[PDB]
């Protein structure tokens, strides 16, 4: 796979040349910043502990696991989490978001952009006029009226982060 | 009761097939049985449970289950075993880390007792990725040589562009004529 | 025939069902009109496995409104049931709905049922059934329920409990329901959390039923032929590892029911038919070695 692994207090980029339909993986990474300027066909987020990863638009699937205090903001078709307690996801999903062994995370509209990601969602054959962020499903909570106490939605106070 | 609608049961259960389509979650199952069927790949979700299909191809009536393989639900996989005529295993070439914990599935899979006789259409899906490994590199890690109960055979695909797949069902539907069907 | 050709009728038939449920002057015409459409495919019901699919969406649709009155929604049952009886209930219920978010509607329909109603047994046949194919989801019932403990005092029924304690009222009832009942007795106790808290349970019932029951009175007759279709069922749908540390004890209580001297013939077979199925808990499925080379699947 195309990305970087075993690395600290680094703040790893990438170009529109080097994403491309490629899948990309991340493994073991700590206080880093990854900034991909780009549209990965997949991505895939694992052992992840206060790391701040800006992705431009996913193709097909984003998957998480063993994420802790992330900061996560990619847009894709589906969002798949597994293992993963107080993390937030600025998420733009074009079908549905799903959740398991997740506690404390907190979903939130899409706002990252850069000067071309104009061209880079025209890559992705998604469709910009469906967002479906607000509406995961939860494995471990199918209830019918009580809602699933293992995601919510962040309050607008809180969505202005710094970006830096 | 008399032979002849003995003969006729027997006749009408022989149009019916089951092919049970398992595999690791992300692996691209529903996809795949969206392509196969000429649907809209666009507007694909995870599933959330299972989903059932039917069709028929070559005048057989095809019933596929294509179940979500998430980790809560391997253990519900043998709700699914009664019946099955073959068993599409689905493995993605770009998931090469838990490829170990691909092997292991398909393994265990093999040694039940419902699944003895029922013929084996491994798909290696994701081909025309980067990173995506090649079809011996598949049959190496799971070690396919070492099966012997049951009639396997690896084939890549892409359901992205709907390739490969006709090849694997008539393979399927191949091996399946070619032994013999009796009722119980 | 060669395909179906009252397609217009019978769907003018099916979206007329909405103002022929209060009188039954214009009830009973379209009933009768549907079963004698219907019965022109007993012989060859494949023909109609490229309008059954349809068909059940608008007849899902009424029943699942819940603006429909019990008029309008025992119509559409027996419509269904008619349906069933016609293609085949293996390959009806088939393409029901299996979703997990219809688990806990059905299962509330189930509970507002009065077994009493021999107007309505359509309702309470059919609605079993459909709560079978709910129990082909990956999942386990205590995640939909969540937290019981909402309310004080009173604590909710989880839908577990709630499955058994409705299994156990409708496999002793004279009327055609009992035989969906079994059908949710191979789809219930066969599940991987209900076998391990209601196995034990369910086979000390059973056991209980079978041992003081007679073949000499209309009821305990009926209780044995449930408890034994129940048993089949759970041997044959069972797994042969967790079914067979109780094969003797079953084996014992069906030979202590002194059946091959009844003069009730359904009685034996349902004996005959839990022997073989004990039997084969007690031995490992072989394959036949001379495939592949003594003949194709056709001729
Ligand atoms: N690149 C690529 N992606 C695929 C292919 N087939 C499926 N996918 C994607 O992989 C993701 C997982 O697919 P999905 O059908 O949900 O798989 P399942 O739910 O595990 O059975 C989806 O976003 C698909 O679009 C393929 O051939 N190539
Ligand atoms: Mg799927």
């Amino acid at each position: 796979v195309c990305g970087f692994s075993n690395l600290e207090s680094q703040v790893l980029e990438k170009r529109a040349s080097e994403l491309h339909q490629r899948d990309v993986l991340l493994t073991e990474l700590s206080n880093c910043t990854v900034r991909l300027y780009g549209n990965p066909n997949t991505l895939r987020l694992t052992k992840a502990h206060s790391c701040k990863l800006l992705c431009g638009p996913v193709s097909t699937s984003v998957f998480l696991e063993d994420c802790s205090d992330c900061v996560l903001a990619v847009a894709c078709q589906q969002l798949r989490i597994h293992s993963t307690k107080d993390t937030r996801i600025f998420l733009q999903v074009t079908s549905r978001a799903i959740v398991e062994d997740c506690s404390g995370i907190q979903f939130a509209p899409y706002t990252w952009s850069y000067p071309e990601i104009d061209k880079d969602f025209e890559s992705s054959g998604l469709d910009r006029s469906k967002n479906n962020w607000n509406d995961v499903d939860d494995f471990n909570w199918l209830a019918r009226d009580m809602a699933s106490p293992n995601w919510s939605i962040l309050p607008e106070e809180e969505r202005n982060i710094q970006w830096d | 009761m008399g032979l002849l609608t003995i003969l006729k049961k027997m006749k009408q259960k022989e149009r019916e097939l089951r092919l049970l389509m398992l595999g690791l979650d992300n692996a691209g199952k529903t996809t795949i049985l969206k392509k196969f069927n000429g649907e809209d790949i666009d507007t694909i979700s995870p599933t959330l449970g299972f989903n059932i299909k039917t069709l028929e191809h070559r005048g057989f009536k095809l019933n596929i289950w294509d179940v979500g393989g998430q980790k809560s639900l391997r253990s519900y996989w043998r709700n699914y075993f009664e019946s099955t005529d073959g068993l599409i295993w689905v493995v993605d070439s770009a998931d090469r880390q838990r490829m170990q914990d691909c092997q292991r599935e398909l393994q265990s899979l093999l040694v039940e007792e419902r699944l003895a006789g029922a013929t084996l259409l491994i798909f290696a899906n994701k081909q025309d990725l980067p990173g995506a490994l090649s079809s011996n590199a598949i049959r190496e890690v799971l070690e396919l040589d070492s099966i012997r109960s049951h009639h396997w055979c690896i084939q890549g695909c892409s359901a992205v562009t709907g390739e490969n797949l006709l090849p694997g069902i008539d393979w399927l539907l191949d091996d399946i004529s070619s032994r013999i069907f009796t009722a119980d | 025939l060669e395909a179906f050709g009252e397609s217009a009728e019978t769907r003018a038939l099916l979206g007329r069902l909405r103002e022929v449920h209060g009188g039954g002057a214009e009830r009973e015409v379209a009933l009768e009109r549907f079963r004698v459409i219907m019965d022109k495919y007993q012989e060859q019901p494949h023909l109609l496995d490229p309008h059954l699919e349809w068909m059940m969406n608008l007849l899902l649709d009424i029943v699942q409104d819940q603006t429909s009155p019990a008029s309008l929604v025992h119509l559409a049952f027996k419509f269904l049931y008619i349906i069933t009886k016609v293609r085949g209930y293996k390959t009806f219920l088939r393409l029901f709905p299996h979703e997990v978010a219809d688990v806990e509607p059905v299962l509330d329909l189930v509970t507002i049922q009065n077994p009493k109603d021999h107007e309505a047994w359509e309702t309470r046949y059919m609605l079993l059934l459909w709560l079978s194919v709910t129990c082909l989801i990956p999942f386990d019932f205590s995640r939909l329920d969540g937290n019981l403990l909402t309310q004080p005092g009173q604590a909710r029924m989880s839908i577990m409990d709630r499955i058994l304690q409705i299994a156990e009222s409708y496999l002793i009832v004279s009327d055609k329901a009992r035989d969906a009942a079994a059908v949710l007795v191979s789809r219930f106790i066969t599940r991987p959390d209900v076998k391990q808290s209601k196995m034990a349970e369910f086979l000390d019932w059973s056991l209980c039923n079978l041992a003081r029951s007679s073949f000499q009175t209309m009821q305990g007759v009926i209780t044995m032929d449930g408890t034994l279709q129940a048993l089949a069922q759970i041997f044959k749908h069972g797994k042969r590892e967790d079914c067979l540390p109780y094969a003797a004890t079953v084996l014992r209580c069906l030979d202590g029911c002194r059946l091959p001297e009844s003069n009730q013939t359904l009685l034996r077979k349902l004996g005959v038919k839990l022997v073989q199925r004990l039997g084969l808990t007690f031995l490992k499925p072989k394959v036949a070695a001379w495939r592949y080379q003594r003949g194709c699947r056709s001729l």
